[PDB]
């Protein structure tokens, strides 16, 4: 069996097939995803008992700043976008122009072993490691850089894998506008190609046009921490690098975000049996988003002290903004509309939670787009219940529309409805009562990034007690629906 | 048939010039190139050692740039350990 | 010039221009050198070049590997309706032998369909690699140009010397129209009516040396066989100047007309329509007929 | 007065497959373009040409079918597809995909069209260089046709 | 007596078993889908 | 090397499935010759055959033997334009004169009762025969759709649904503008109570 | 669409399987302790409903060729998921026999099977699971390059002339036309050459070889190709739209004492 | 003969796949050690070759 073992290492490891790339990318993605999961129940039971009752020292609550970072960083660089954009776009990008291959079939490789190797890094630095990077998602120096909790070299080597998850980030989208642009099938023009390669194309834009600057920026920080420069101390410019930073932040935002928009486009043509209600609308808005998102970076940094004049500038580009995803979200309830989608459907009920947490979130988020009224809402709770509304239960429930939906395809089993309804329903109430109440947590003040809060926050701590209890269960029911999946029977009898 | 046959032995081709590279030049985009070239390399070139042969002689009066007070000479006690080991410049 | 972005080849867009511009002297000079010229009319074209006989338009190879497997087929038929057993009556032996027919008939058959797709697949590379088919200065024109975009007259030639290059039995002919010829020509319409009645002769001859049943069973095929042959080679061989002499009515007229103009509209439509006409008095028809037979035919 | 020869193309494999028939490659490979939204205005107003239409039977009908030729292997089944709209109650939003039998007549009952796909293999001389300079005739072909007709011949990937 | 396969042989059947369009909605001339209390699941229902 | 298979002939593999043979699933174990060949027995068949195969090859090397050893007195060139491949068809499928109309309708009532309502039927069976393949879990049946599903066209969905489904979200807009801003200042003009 | 296996080995009440389900996903004591509720009636073929819609039956049932047919294999779950199932394949294989009982040379027949859906995305259209290497030979053919072009705009968006497009040479040769045919004396030029797509419909066919040539009888299976969106059919020469009409309304109006006692819930 | 396939780059299995990632993995632990105990773990000079034979 020498030969089947080194056969099968040989298949998934020189493979350049787009599905089997593909089917890895989304293997990582579940696996990463479940990780954070993991780590944010450990969050979630700090917060919600009094006391420490995890870490029982106020020297040791590094332990909670190290979960909150890995948390953040697992679930951004590791979760989404190998799912949203690794796994479907390897996987079905090829198909849908009707071609074989991505262009360059080597480089795709090496984008999803750069993604493992950077994995790797990441688990090994911050698990076997003492004393981990403990900085927030957000590596703002001096803190990541002179301070005393973080002095070790698994800090560097996070740094490292954020410098590889970019790279893999980059080689990826060159790879899809490539082969998006000249691979189509004959009769098949740059502007019918369907709506998820369009959003693809746009999301390999705006990767390709942002990560230099995060590399730099990260550049900056291991060079300030080992060479012992000064370009981000007390005589350096910690507003340098974060302007640095959140110029590739908000880019990385839309490119999580616009793939979901073509996964629902695509899976309501296939399930509403129906067109979209104004497809080249669809498409110049999702164009238009990926554009506008360039020039409003700064809306993450109100209070830093910027100048006047460029506070009203911000806002007024983060409203810009607004517009086309409003114009988005009116397309797709006409879209819905007229159609005979499923009545049955967990792709469908998703599909509704996607819609309406995606509108809360939106507005949630243009409420803080105003300078003047973000001085009361920056580094609250609020900011956390917009951004998780939007990508725990706008980002996370088209990906589940996409799980439901190509399941079936990928491995020609039915999906189990009445296990897949509790799943979604209990994710559905239990993550509403986890995020809801950051938001009234935030119009009273309660700072974020706290392991210990004032008396005054309770309420809000019980309710998003009893969600982290739904959340628990639903996960559970998730993952034991895909272990029935793959499962013969285990009863049978005579009747 | 096959178009090998001219890869093979392709046909032979008679010029006026007495050379192939003169009548590359009768086309106006290399006569261009070649005078972004020549100008190159005719007044900059030229004049820069011109300015070495006329300032050979004499010496650079700029004055020194101050980078370090005496009074800042520990750097306000911060630590400079190089990854080579040594608190040395890599030059 | 950097960059080069080519393709194997631009994109062609026709040049329109119009009709030639003659002025007299051309217009002169072309009308002398054009010969006599008869315009017809599209009917005429239509009913010398329908499918009559050919149904399903194939070629003269098609045609003859299939009568080949029916040769074939039936000089097996004896060894497998030999020996056949069954439980039951006449009649169940009767579709047990059905059957067995049924199933050596598609074995015969998808023998035929292998054959047809083999020659149509040497066919089909023969056109798939024209350029190493050809002469000069043919090869050139097929390497440059798609068929459509050829000039006619090298167009035709490419393709003739495509097909000459197959053996005698893969070109690609259509075969000939057994009721086109015999509609187009008296002559020969008479000889395979001449040929039908000495076959089914040979054929009564034959099944007068044979037990009584048959002899009544294969009698009766051979009348419905002489009768559908009859019809299938000319539809309207019972329209003769006779039975139109002998014909007083102005409807069977009308249809005897119809049915000669559907299937070759000859000189029997002028008889029709001349004494059609004299039943009616219709003076004008008559000068036409007149006409036509001076011209027309 | 001097001799130049300029340098050849040596590539072979693919480029000279592309290089020795550039017509049907590029047939192949060249991409054309529908119309835009001004386009369609401007041509839904078009005039027909003559009174043609009227009598004669259309492309697409059951005598006069739409034939689709494609490449792959004999017997596979070829994928063909409408633009939409063929028909007034054809959705035209984006193109409409189909999956047919080789050579076989289908219906698209939608628009009500006739159409017949049919592959035909692109098999060609090994592209090594020893590809016939002048006319070949049909005996060698005649041998490597039955070896692939018997045995199948490899792919070009 | 078995001759060599060809796609379009005599003993080729219907594709009814490998699925190809899993998402499609049967259309054609259908029963009104009523509802009743009591009586028993139509087979082409949601519900079993 | 396992069961390594001898010959490229075809086998029904995911790409290639082949064309059904419908008569054949439906004439299973029955002989197609009742139907094509009434009231003859396998011998009158055969001999029927053999027979009409001379015939046919007599007539068929008469008429080629005709038309090689033709004079010829006429040549006819059909008129086309250039850059065209073929000519017209001369034929047209609309009937002109009543008669034509006569015929061309008693051709289409036997096709209807001959043709097209087997069609009508096979289709139908068709259908009904996928919604029973796509049932019992498999697949989505029965989720949306059926008989009683109301179809509207464009015209008339747009006029009877989205308009007045639009003038009650302008009613709700208008009238939740007024009654929230009165909710929380508490007057309609004046901004907060009591304090202005 | 589920095969249990081996029956014997997956009944009894403790095994290796139902442990590793409870581990790990699939099993559990709610299913010990309350079988009635979480196992239930099961998944299996009814005895109850094939007895009841055999017995519903017309003599459909006795002179239907389905039992020989290579899907008899089949035959519980059709008749069990499929209501009023025999008269529906007798119309079907009357149908069939009809149509071959015709006077035309031509006998089409409708093929609709998995591969009769078209979709707008491609996907939709390969077996599950999806093939490792797809088009390998290239993308979709649209019908559509057989049409001809919009010469007007092409004319314009390249600023050429485009006045004359509509009024072409006439052109009359001899040199135009490479199938020449004798017929009666008349030397007829028509028509050329053009290769594979002027055999279509000869291969198309399949003949009866004992059919006489007098009376010629070929067999054509047309494929069928269907949206499944449109709600609408155009079947063309096949089947005219009020013949169509009518079809659905017997088949409703027939069919409706197989539907009409059982709720849809 | 040889049957031809479509105009794409069909795709080779390489051992580039791995070893690209491999290299950028070597690279920056070797960073991480040098960092760490100031002494390179291997000779700088038989890193950089194998990086250019690789
Ligand atoms: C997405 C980006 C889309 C826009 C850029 C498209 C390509 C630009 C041309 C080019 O690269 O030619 C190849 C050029 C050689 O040109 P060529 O194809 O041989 O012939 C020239 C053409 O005939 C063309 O010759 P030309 O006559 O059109 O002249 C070029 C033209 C166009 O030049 C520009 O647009 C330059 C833009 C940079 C800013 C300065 C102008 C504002 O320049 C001008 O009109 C301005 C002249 C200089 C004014 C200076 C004072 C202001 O090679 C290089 O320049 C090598 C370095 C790489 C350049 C970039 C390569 C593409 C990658 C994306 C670049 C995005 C940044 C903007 C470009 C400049 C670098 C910062
Ligand atoms: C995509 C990103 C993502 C996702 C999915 C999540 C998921 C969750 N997050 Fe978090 N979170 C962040 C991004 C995300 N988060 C970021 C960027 C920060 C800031 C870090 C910092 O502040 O520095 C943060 C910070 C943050 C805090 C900050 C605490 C503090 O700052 O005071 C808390 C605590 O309440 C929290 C809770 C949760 C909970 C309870 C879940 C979930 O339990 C709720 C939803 C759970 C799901 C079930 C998703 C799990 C996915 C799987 C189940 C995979 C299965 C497959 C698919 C369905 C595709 N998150
Ligand atoms: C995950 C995806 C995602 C999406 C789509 C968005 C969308 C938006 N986000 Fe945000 N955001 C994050 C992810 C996202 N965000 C994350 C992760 C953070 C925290 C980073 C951190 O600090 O760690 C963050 C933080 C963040 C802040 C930080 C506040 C603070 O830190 O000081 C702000 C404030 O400007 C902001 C604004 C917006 C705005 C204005 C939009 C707009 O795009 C929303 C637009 C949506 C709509 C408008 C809905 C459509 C509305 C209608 C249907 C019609 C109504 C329209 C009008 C009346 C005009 N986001
Ligand atoms: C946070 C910020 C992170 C960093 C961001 C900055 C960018 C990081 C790196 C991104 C790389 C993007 C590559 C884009 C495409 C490059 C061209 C390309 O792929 O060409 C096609 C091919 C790859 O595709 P292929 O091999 O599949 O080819 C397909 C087949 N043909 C060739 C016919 C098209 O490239 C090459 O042939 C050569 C590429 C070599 C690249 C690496 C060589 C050196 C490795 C490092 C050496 C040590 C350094 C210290
Ligand atoms: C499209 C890509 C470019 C987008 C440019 C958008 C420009 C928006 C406005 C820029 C600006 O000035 O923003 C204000 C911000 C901080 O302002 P502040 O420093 O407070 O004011 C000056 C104090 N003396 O200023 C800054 O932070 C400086 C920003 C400089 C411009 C950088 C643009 C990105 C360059 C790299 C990518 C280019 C291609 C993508
Ligand atoms: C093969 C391609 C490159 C591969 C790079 C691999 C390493 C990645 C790490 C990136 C940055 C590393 C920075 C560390 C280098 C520190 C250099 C230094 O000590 O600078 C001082 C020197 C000038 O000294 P000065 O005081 O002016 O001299 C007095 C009299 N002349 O100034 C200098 O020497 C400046 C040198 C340029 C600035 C660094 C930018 C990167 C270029 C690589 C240089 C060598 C890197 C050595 C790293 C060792 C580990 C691999
Ligand atoms: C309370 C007591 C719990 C411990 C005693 C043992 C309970 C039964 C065995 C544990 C595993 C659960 C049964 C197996 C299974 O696959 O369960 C799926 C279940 C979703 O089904 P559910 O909605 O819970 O149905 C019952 C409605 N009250 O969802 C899950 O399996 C989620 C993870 C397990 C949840 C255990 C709690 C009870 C669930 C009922
Ligand atoms: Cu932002
Ligand atoms: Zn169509």
């Amino acid at each position: 069996m020498i030969n089947n073992i080194m056969h099968m290492i040989n298949k998934y490891t020189l493979t350049t097939s787009h599905k089997i790339i593909g089917i890895l990318y989304g293997y990582m993605g579940y696996i990463a995803g479940i990780l954070g999961y993991i780590i944010s129940m450990l969050i979630r039971m700090e917060l919600n008992t009094q006391g420490l009752a995890i870490v029982r020292k106020v020297k040791e609550v590094t332990i909670y700043n190290n979960w909150i970072t890995i948390h953040g960083l697992i679930m951004l660089f590791v979760f989404i976008m190998p799912v949203g954009i690794g796994f479907y776009g390897n996987y079905l990008i090829p198909m849908l122009i009707g071609t074989s291959e991505l262009s360059m079939p080597r480089m795709n490789g090496i984008s999803f072993w750069m993604l493992i190797v950077g994995v790797v890094i990441f688990v090994i630095s911050n698990v076997l490691m003492s004393k981990p990077i403990s900085s927030g998602w957000t590596l703002y120096p001096p803190l990541s850089t002179r301070d005393a909790d973080n002095i070790g070299v698994n800090i560097d080597l996070s740094l490292l894998v954020v410098h590889v998850l970019g790279i893999s980030s980059t080689i990826g989208s060159v790879n899809y506008i490539t082969t998006n642009k000249y691979n189509r099938h004959v009769g098949l023009t740059f502007m019918n190609i369907n709506i998820y390669n369009f959003s693809i194309i746009v999301t390999s834009i705006l990767l390709i046009g942002s990560l230099p600057i995060l590399g730099v920026a990260i550049t900056g920080l291991l060079l300030d921490r080992n060479i012992n420069s000064t370009i981000y101390d007390v005589i350096g410019d910690p507003v340098l690098y974060q302007h640095l930073f959140w110029f590739f932040g908000h880019p990385e935002v839309y490119v999580i975000i616009l793939p979901v928009f073509g996964l629902t486009s695509l899976i309501l043509t296939s399930i509403i049996h129906k067109d979209i209600f104004g497809r080249e609308g669809m498409m110049y808005c999702i164009i238009s988003i990926g554009v506008v998102g360039y020039f409003v970076w700064a809306h993450h940094m109100f209070t830093v002290g910027l100048d006047i004049d460029s506070r009203s500038y911000f806002s007024i580009a983060t409203s810009i903004i607004s517009i086309p995803t409003s114009v988005k979200m009116f397309s797709y309830i006409n879209t819905w509309a007229s159609g005979r989608g499923f009545r049955g459907n967990n792709s469908s009920w998703s599909f509704f939670s996607f819609l309406i947490c995606f509108c809360f979130g939106g507005f949630t988020g243009l409420l803080l787009s105003s300078g003047s009224l973000d001085i009361m809402l920056h580094d609250t709770y609020f900011v956390v219940g917009h951004f998780h509304t939007v990508l725990s239960l706008a980002a996370t429930f088209g990906l589940l529309i996409a799980h439901y939906f190509f399941l079936p395809i990928i491995f020609s089993y039915s999906i189990f409805e009445s296990f897949s309804f509790y799943h979604t329903f209990l994710l559905l109430v239990g993550a509403l009562l986890v995020f809801y109440p950051m938001h009234l947590a935030g119009l009273s003040g309660m700072a974020r990034r706290v392991p210990e809060y004032a008396d005054i926050f309770i309420p809000f701590m019980t309710v998003g007690f009893h969600g982290t209890f739904l959340l628990i269960f639903s996960t559970l029911t998730f993952i034991r629906s895909y272990f029935q999946f793959l499962s013969h029977i285990n009863h049978s009898n005579y009747l | 048939m096959s178009t090998n046959k001219n890869v093979f032995f392709p046909p032979a081709l008679h010029l006026k010039e007495n050379s192939i590279f003169q009548y590359k030049f009768k086309n106006l985009a290399v006569r261009h190139d070649a005078a972004r070239l020549g100008i190159i390399l005719a007044g900059p070139t030229l004049f820069y050692w011109f300015t070495v042969y006329y300032f050979k002689g004499m010496p650079n009066g700029l004055p020194p740039v101050l980078l370090n007070p005496f009074v800042n000479r520990n750097y306000r006690g911060q630590k400079r350990d190089m990854p080579w080991g040594t608190d040395c410049a890599f030059l | 010039s950097a960059w080069n972005f080519q393709e194997l080849m631009e994109s062609r867009i026709p040049d329109y221009k119009g009709r030639p511009n003659r002025s007299g002297a051309e217009l002169e000079q072309v009308k002398a050198a054009l010969p006599k010229i008869e315009f017809m009319t599209s009917y005429e074209f239509d009913v010398l070049t329908k499918t009559r006989s050919n149904l399903t338009k194939e070629y003269s190879y098609q045609r003859d590997m299939r009568l080949k497997v029916t040769e074939l087929m039936l000089d097996e038929a004896p060894h497998e309706l030999e020996g056949l057993a069954v439980e039951g009556d006449a009649a169940l032996k009767q579709l047990a032998e059905l059957k067995a027919l049924q199933t050596l008939t598609e074995y015969a058959g998808d023998l035929l369909e292998g054959q047809n797709q083999i020659v149509q697949r040497v066919n089909d590379f023969v056109d798939s690699n024209p350029v190493y088919l050809l002469d000069q200065p043919l090869r050139e024109e097929a390497r440059w140009n798609l068929l459509p975009e050829m000039d006619h007259k090298t167009r035709s030639l490419v393709r003739t010397e495509l097909r000459d290059w197959l053996p005698a039995e893969y070109r690609q002919t259509r075969a000939v129209d057994l009721q086109q010829v015999a509609a187009f020509s008296p002559p020969v319409k008479a000889d395979m009516f001449r040929a039908i009645e000495a076959r089914a002769k040979d054929a009564e001859a034959e099944i007068r040396s044979l037990p009584p049943a048959e002899q009544a069973g294969l009698l009766a095929l051979v009348k419905d066989n002489v009768a559908k042959s009859k019809a299938f080679i000319d539809p309207t061989y019972d329209i003769t100047p006779e039975a139109i002499n002998a014909c007083n009515d102005v409807d069977a007229l009308r249809a005897m007309a119809h049915r000669v103009t559907e299937y070759s509209g000859d000189a029997r439509l002028l008889a029709i329509y001349g004494k059609a006409a004299q039943l009616t008095g219709d003076t004008a028809a008559q000068a036409i007929l007149k006409e036509a037979k001076d011209l027309v035919f | 007065d001097s001799v130049h020869v300029f340098r050849p193309e040596f590539a072979q494999g693919k480029f000279r497959i592309d290089l020795d028939q550039p017509a049907k490659q590029n047939k192949l490979q060249q991409q054309i373009y529908t119309l835009t939204d001004d386009e369609r205005e401007m041509y839904e107003d078009e005039p027909y040409i003559g009174v043609d239409h009227l009598y004669e039977a259309h492309k697409g009908s059951k005598e006069n079918p739409v034939v689709v030729e494609a490449i792959g292997v004999h017997g596979n089944d070829v994928f063909t597809g409408c633009l939409g709209g063929c028909h007034k109650d054809a959705a035209d939003a984006v193109a409409y995909y189909t999956i047919v039998p080789p050579n076989t007549l289908a219906v698209c009952i939608d628009c009500g069209i006739h159409f017949v796909a049919r592959i035909n293999e692109q098999l060609t001389f090994w592209p090594d260089g020893t590809q016939p300079w002048e006319k070949v005739d049909f005996k060698a072909v005649e041998g490597f046709l039955y070896k692939h007709y018997k045995y199948g011949s490899p792919l070009m990937i | 007596l078995h001759a060599d396969p060809i796609f379009n042989g005599s003993k080729v059947v219907r594709s009814i078993q490998m699925m190809r369009s899993y998402h499609r909605l049967p259309v054609g001339p259908e029963p009104p889908h009523l509802k009743i209390r009591g009586a028993p699941l139509h087979p082409w229902s949601m519900y079993t | 090397l396992g069961h390594m298979r001898v010959g490229a002939l075809w086998q029904s593999n995911a790409n290639s499935r082949g064309l059904p043979n419908l008569l054949k699933e439906v004439m299973a174990a029955e002989p197609i010759y009742p139907y094509t060949h009434p009231g003859l027995s396998a011998k009158q068949i055969l001999w029927n055959t053999k027979f009409n195969l001379k015939l046919e090859k007599d007539l068929i090397s008469i008429a080629e033997s005709a038309v090689q050893s033709q004079t010829v007195n006429k040549v006819v060139i059909p008129t086309m334009l250039t850059g065209d491949v073929n000519p017209k068809s001369p034929a047209s499928v609309v009937a002109k004169d009543k008669y034509q109309l006569a015929k061309q309708m008693a051709e289409f009532q036997y096709k209807k009762s001959y043709f097209e309502k087997p069609w009508g039927y096979m289709f139908a069976y068709y259908c009904d025969e996928d919604r029973a393949r796509l049932c019992g879990g498999i697949g989505y049946v029965g989720h949306h759709g059926g008989g009683d599903a109301e179809i509207l066209s464009y015209t008339e969905y747009v006029s009877t649904v989205v308009y007045p489904t639009i003038f009650y979200m302008a009613i709700t807009f208008v009238v939740s503008l007024f009654l929230m801003y009165y909710y929380i200042y508490g007057t309609f003009f004046s901004s907060t109570r009591n304090r202005f | 669409g589920t095969n249990p296996g081996d029956i014997a080995l997956n009944s009894k009440r403790f095994t290796v399987g139902k442990f590793v389900a409870w581990a790990c996903g699939g099993w559990g004591l709610k299913d010990w302790i309350f079988p009635s509720l979480f196992i239930g009636r099961g998944d299996g073929p009814d005895f109850d409903r094939i007895v009841k819609h055999t017995l519903q039956s017309s003599s459909a049932i006795e002179k239907v060729n389905w039992f020989d047919s290579p899907f008899a294999c089949y035959t519980e779950w059709f008749v069990e998921h499929f209501p009023g199932f025999f008269d529906s394949r007798y119309r079907f294989e009357m149908s069939a026999k009809t149509i071959l009982a015709n006077k035309y040379p031509i006998k089409d027949f409708p093929v609709v099977d998995m591969r009769s859906w078209r979709s707008s995305r491609l996907f939709d259209l390969f077996e599950v699971p999806h093939p490792e290497h797809t088009f390998v030979f290239g993308g979709p053919v649209l019908l559509n390059t057989e049409a001809k072009r919009a010469e007007r705009l092409e004319q314009e968006w390249h600023g050429k002339d485009g006045t004359f497009v509509d009024v072409h040479p006439l052109n009359v040769a001899t040199e135009s036309h490479t199938e020449v045919s004798v017929i009666g004396g008349i030397k007829v030029y028509n028509g050329v050459w053009q290769g594979g797509k002027d055999s279509w419909k000869r291969d198309s066919a399949k003949p009866e070889l004992t059919a006489p040539f007098h009376s010629p009888i070929w067999y054509r299976n047309m494929f069928i190709v269907k949206n499944a969106d449109q709600l609408v059919e155009h079947f063309g020469e096949n089947l005219s739209d009020e013949t169509w009409q009518e079809v659905r309304k017997e088949h409703l109006a027939f069919h409706e004492r197989f539907h009409k006692d059982y709720s849809f819930a | 003969m040889i049957l031809n396939t479509n105009i794409n780059y069909g795709g080779r299995n390489s051992r580039l796949c791995y070893l690209i990632p491999l290299m950028v993995h070597t690279i920056f632990l070797y960073l991480a050690y040098l960092i760490y105990y100031n002494i390179n773990l291997i000779n700088i000079y038989l890193l950089l070759i194998i990086i250019i034979f690789i």
